């Protein structure tokens, strides 16, 4: 992530991902300082812990498993059920089974929207908020 | 391979000066801001004289390292240090009160 | 009279308020013991815990019924529920008795606490066994400990030691059962 | 400059051996050191149950000591109780407290001086040359009777395990200056005592204060030598991995460095044959 | 080695079989190849190997595939030059091995 | 780096190779005192490994007589030139070959 | 040693000499490791300084004159002094010494059967390991 | 460094489980058996998967 760059593509992408994705590559610069400051496990700041446990809950959020590609508009939701709450609940091992979790669960009528509409509207950031709290995470 | 733990104290002001230096010769760019998101600074010749002078003495050993990174001349640093400082505090309370409830 | 409310637990909080917010709080030697003085128990009738010290050993801390310790008044024995008790002891030997066996350890001279709970508590520095103690090099230098006596008063309570450790020792090895 | 990187892999490989050799050095002094401290952890205990704990107490003269290491690869260990020094020189500080701060092992002069100099007095040093042994920390007990604080702080690293190590505040009262004023309760909890001694209470908690000083001081020194070896083991694994790390770039680096010197060498040997064919 | 492909092609093709075959050190497959390109007068590529060492290579290991037939599957022991798994007839070889199978002592 | 180290002549003392460096050429008494110096001068040479990165104090003093015994052997060899009175301004010193093997 | 092989191997080895150098290489490799590691010598572990020092009786051991050859009984009867333990005695600075303290009075009888035999044999095994505390090794 | 007996029940729960599996990938060859007196293995693929 950090020697990876498209610059061309960028402020030509997905306009609800680049929403929700300005803080994913934020919160993954900074766990990648976090981690390079931290090589071994004896020094806890329990501030750190906090990107420790968003640095971990993301690069599981972003691996995917191969030839089945995923959906701009269900690839947006996902990140968006990542960076902000919804996946702290889960620990870091069944976030590839809350993915398909939040997917599955999540009426696919908000899907047409965020894709007709292209960008997160207030009125759907207030429905995919809603969708996102009556799913039944795997981490319990 | 040693660390900084076997560091002289008169090179661990080195090594803390010259960490803070290495960030403060970073700038945003304003043909960059089309894909940093950060705005670009134009520095005048005199603030960057008088912004590394002050590093080099020692006045701004009090300030951490990233409120140097990307940032325009030594007022910024002290503007950063207080942005990161104040979101130390703040990082909750976002829980009711909504623009995200059901009827509005 | 008791104006400074101290301890380990008072001074977590306090510290808590001047001391940066990164570091945890001091550990204490009260958080490595588990046996306290005024802990009201640990007898359970007749064999009561001895903790038998020493600087570079632990010699005994399993429970005895009695305690022959070498006060600076005396020989004194300890029971279970005895009086709690600070006693400075003499070069002697501290005899410990659980039952029928029997073990001496001659010491050096250094306290011996019994508190309130029952526990009792010897605090020596050398506390050799009397097997490993010679018969012959003690009068060797108990006949020169009786011998050189200088006007130099830091010297004369030294050899003021050397004489009542060698009369004590020579004492508890004549009488051996 | 195929040598120069060749003659930083003959620097890395011997580095990575030094710190692997002293990795197990440490590994065992670390429990031949053990055997030492679970022995020395009995006499602390029943002057902490028959004196208390009163690390919070407002003593007019106070003596504080920090022991750190004499050898300096421990990985920040000398520098932890650094910090925690002035974090307890500054928590006890309430009314204007006089403070001598003293320094066992060499690694502690050259740090409470960079913190606190002024009020700095004793360096102790080159204790654990031999072994520390009791009559030692006699000795060095015995000149911090020359001054008469009220109270004394022994700021040491208790050795748990050989992965944590956490640091301990030890406080030795002075007799009846200040010690038998904090166990006045509605009367007394040391009345409970009987003393069997040949003189007063006042002259046998006289010998019995300088008793609870020389084993805790001995104690301290005792676990931190121990948790001084426990992180350098800790010390000297990050710093074969460091060698190995750095190896591994530099061995990437070198066989670049091979194969484009056999390219080069070959193309000059192209060239001037092709120069005369 | 292709008079051992040419063996285990008969079989493959014609007796519709499993066959294995060994080409004990496909290193030397390649230090021989190019020892013809050097004595032919070609120009030697990087790190002195020969300017074909892709396709002089990759001509051997393309007939080793399964058809409708049967298939033909090689075991090749591979040497390493210089310790060196960047060197490029380790890396040319190495694109066409799909499995590896390290004996340790 | 015997040049550096200021020990003149220069001479590499385990790479310098002579084939009157057999014992029943030379005798035994100077092959065994050649064969002694070259031994401590690669002692040395493997502990310099550690001497430079620790500093002497933990090699049991075993190992730190032979520092000290080939620190000795080491300028013993350097020897001011009847033709360097100009360079190293000290008068040069012929030294005889019984007077070599008796002081090595 | 380390580098130094043979792809023949044992199988082209002096039997005899096969039973005692297979666990001379065994030895030799495990000191390796420990190798550079000998100028910690305050600094001793008690297993590690086992395979320490054995290790220099062995190095010691094969060091030879430069036209000396040693026939093939005579050099396993030494290995067999160094190897099996007789020569823990010998302090470091004198095996060189120590092996014709070993050759010179274990009495030539013992050669002509080892040289005829080809290998130690139990009856041989019995005999060269009393013949092999008779001698006077420079001990102190 | 530390101790056989030194780490947690768990981690030696790995090693006593590993060093069965480090010794179960052995199997006799059948083409070893002229030298070596054990009988040769043929181990089918469901068995090995089952098996371990």
């Amino acid at each position: 992530v950090g020697l990876s760059v498209s610059r061309v593509g960028s402020a030509a992408q997905f306009p609800g991902m680049k929403q929700v994705a300005g803080t994913l590559k934020l919160e993954l610069a900074q766990y990648r300082e976090v981690a390079a400051f931290a090589q071994f496990g004896s020094d806890l700041d329990a501030a750190t812990q906090y990107v420790l446990e968003r640095g971990a809950r993301l690069t599981e959020m972003l691996k995917q498993k191969q030839f089945a590609p995923i959906p701009i508009e269900r690839q947006t939701v996902a990140v968006y059920a990542a960076t902000k709450g919804f996946l702290d609940k889960v620990r870091v091992q069944d976030i590839v089974a809350a993915e398909e979790a939040v997917i599955s669960q999540v009426n696919p009528a908000v899907f047409k929207i965020l894709k007709a509409n292209g960008k997160i509207t207030p009125a759907l950031d207030a429905h995919l908020k809603a969708e996102l709290r009556k799913v039944k995470l795997p981490g319990a | 391979i040693l660390g900084m733990d076997e560091l002289s104290e008169e090179d661990k002001l080195t090594v803390a000066r010259a960490r803070k230096i290495q960030r403060f010769l970073s700038q945003p760019f304003q043909v960059a801001e089309v894909f940093t998101g950060t705005p670009g600074k134009y520095v005048d010749l005199a603030d960057t004289i008088s912004g590394f002078q002050g590093v080099l003495t020692g006045k701004y050993d009090d300030l951490p390292e990233m409120a140097f990174y990307m940032v325009g001349d030594i007022k910024e640093v002290k503007e950063k240090a207080d942005k990161m400082a104040k979101d130390i505090a703040s990082r909750k309370e976002a829980d009711n009160k909504k623009v995200s409830e059901e009827l509005k | 009279e008791a104006a400074a409310p101290a301890g380990p637990k008072e001074f977590t909080e306090v510290w808590n308020k001047k001391a940066p917010s990164t570091l945890i709080v001091p550990e204490f030697p009260s958080n490595y013991t588990a046996v306290k003085a005024v802990g009201e128990g640990q007898v359970h009738g007749d064999a009561f815990p001895v903790n038998f010290y020493t600087p570079h050993s632990i010699l005994s801390q399993a429970q005895k019924d009695t305690v022959v310790l070498p006060g600076v008044d005396g020989y004194f024995g300890v029971k279970a529920s005895h009086v709690p008790t600070i006693a400075q002891l003499k070069p002697g030997v501290v005899e410990l008795h659980s039952g029928a066996e029997s073990e001496k350890f001659f010491v050096s001279g250094g306290f011996a606490f019994v508190h309130p709970n029952g526990v009792t508590d010897i605090c020596v520095l050398e506390a050799a066994t009397l097997d490993q103690v010679d018969p012959a090099a003690v009068k060797s230098a108990l006949a020169a400990a009786s011998a050189a006596q200088p006007t130099d008063e830091f010297e004369q309570a030294a050899n003021r030691a050397a004489i009542e450790l060698y009369s004590a020792l020579e004492s508890a090895v004549e009488a051996k059962a | 400059s195929n040598q120069a990187v060749k003659q930083r892999i003959r620097a890395i490989k011997n580095i990575g051996k030094i710190t692997k050799a002293m990795k197990m050095v440490a590994a065992s002094k670390m429990k031949n050191a053990q055997i030492a401290v679970e022995q020395s952890r009995g006499l602390v205990d029943p002057f902490v149950r028959l004196f208390g704990d009163f690390p919070a107490v407002n003593s007019n003269k106070s003596v504080v000591v920090a022991v750190t290491s004499d050898k300096g690869l421990c990985g920040g260990l000398n520098s932890n109780i650094t910090k925690y020094t002035r974090a307890t020189l500054a928590t006890t500080e309430s009314e204007g407290k006089d403070v001598v701060v003293v320094s066992i092992g060499d690694k502690g002069r050259s740090q409470l001086t960079r913190i606190e100099s002024q009020r700095y007095q004793l360096a102790i040093a080159d204790t654990y040359k031999v072994r520390v042994t009791f009559g030692q920390a006699s000795l060095i007990v015995e000149e911090l009777i020359k001054h008469n604080p009220q109270s004394y702080q022994i700021l040491f690293n208790k050795f748990r395990s050989a992965i944590s190590f956490k640091p301990t505040v030890a406080t030795i009262l002075s007799p009846d200056l200040l010690e038998k004023q904090l166990e006045d309760v509605t009367g007394n909890s040391l009345d409970a005592y009987d003393i069997e001694a040949s003189h007063e209470r006042s002259d046998v908690l006289r010998d019995l204060t300088e008793f609870h000083l020389g084993v805790t001081l001995y104690n301290a020194m005792l676990e931190n030598n121990c948790s001084e070896h426990a992180s350098r083991m800790s010390a000297m694994e990050n710093s074969t991995k460091s060698a190995g790390e750095m190896l591994g770039k530099l061995t990437l680096d070198y066989n670049r460095k091979r194969q484009a010197t056999i390219t080069t060498e070959l193309i000059e040997i192209i060239a001037g044959a092709s120069a005369l064919m | 080695a292709l008079t051992g492909l040419t063996v285990a092609e008969y079989f493959r093709d014609i007796e519709g079989q499993d066959v294995l075959l060994f080409v004990d050190n496909i290193f030397r497959f390649t230090q021989a190849n190019s020892e013809v390109s050097a004595l032919l007068g070609r120009i030697p590529s990087a790190v002195g190997y020969q300017p074909t060492l892709a396709t002089d290579l990759g001509g051997l290991q393309e007939r080793i595939t399964t058809t409708t037939k049967g298939s033909i599957t090689s075991v090749q022991a591979v040497y390493v030059p210089a310790d060196d798994l960047t060197d490029p007839a380790p890396a040319t070889t190495f694109a066409h091995l799909d499995a590896t199978t390290v004996l340790s002592r | 780096s015997i040049a550096e180290l200021g020990i003149y002549p220069a001479v590499d003392p385990l790479d310098s190779t002579s084939r009157m460096l057999n014992p029943n050429v030379i005798g035994a008494e100077h092959y065994n005192v050649a064969r002694g110096v070259q031994k401590v001068l690669q002692d040395y040479k493997n502990l310099q490994d550690i001497i430079a990165i620790l500093g002497m104090d933990e090699l049991s003093e075993e190992d730190k007589l032979t520092v000290a015994r080939a620190r000795k052997i080491q300028r013993f060899l350097s020897q001011p030139f009847q033709v360097a009175e100009v360079f190293t301004g000290t008068p040069g010193k012929y030294v005889d070959l019984a007077d070599t093997i008796s002081g090595f």
